[PDB]
């Protein structure tokens, strides 16, 4: 019941972060794709840079749903 | 030139454009008409 609530809300509200980290990741990618055009001779430092570049986009977006799993599951 | 020098000193890299390096045509200017000594010759 009321506890619950709270819990459910807390869900919700993580699910909302998310919509943050998708734009910004997104951001990341897209300079990639303009870069590839400009000099696809630097492919390989492009390519090294992608790893690199995309995992920190994504970390906080996994912390995020860490969270949203413990105010699920206790 | 002095136009030139300034672009080409921040001209993006690779790619650019094939007029500034492709990746033989002979063009001779001489005279119509002659007696002008070894002019054409030389």
């Amino acid at each position: 019941n009321l506890g619950q609530l709270g819990q459910y809300l807390g869900a919700g509200l993580a699910c909302v972060g998310m919509a943050g980290a998708a734009m910004g990741v997104g951001n990341v990618a897209g300079n990639y794709l303009a870069g590839a055009l400009r000099n696809p001779s630097a492919a390989a430092s492009q390519t090294a840079t992608l790893f690199i570049g995309m995992a920190f986009a994504e970390a906080l977006g996994i912390f995020s749903f860490l969270v949203a799993l413990l105010l699920l599951f206790a | 030139a002095a136009v030139m020098a300034g672009l080409t000193a921040a001209a993006a890299g690779m790619a650019p454009r094939l007029l500034a390096g492709t990746g033989h045509l002979l063009v001779v200017m001489t005279s119509e008409r002659g007696l002008a000594g070894g002019f054409n010759s030389s």
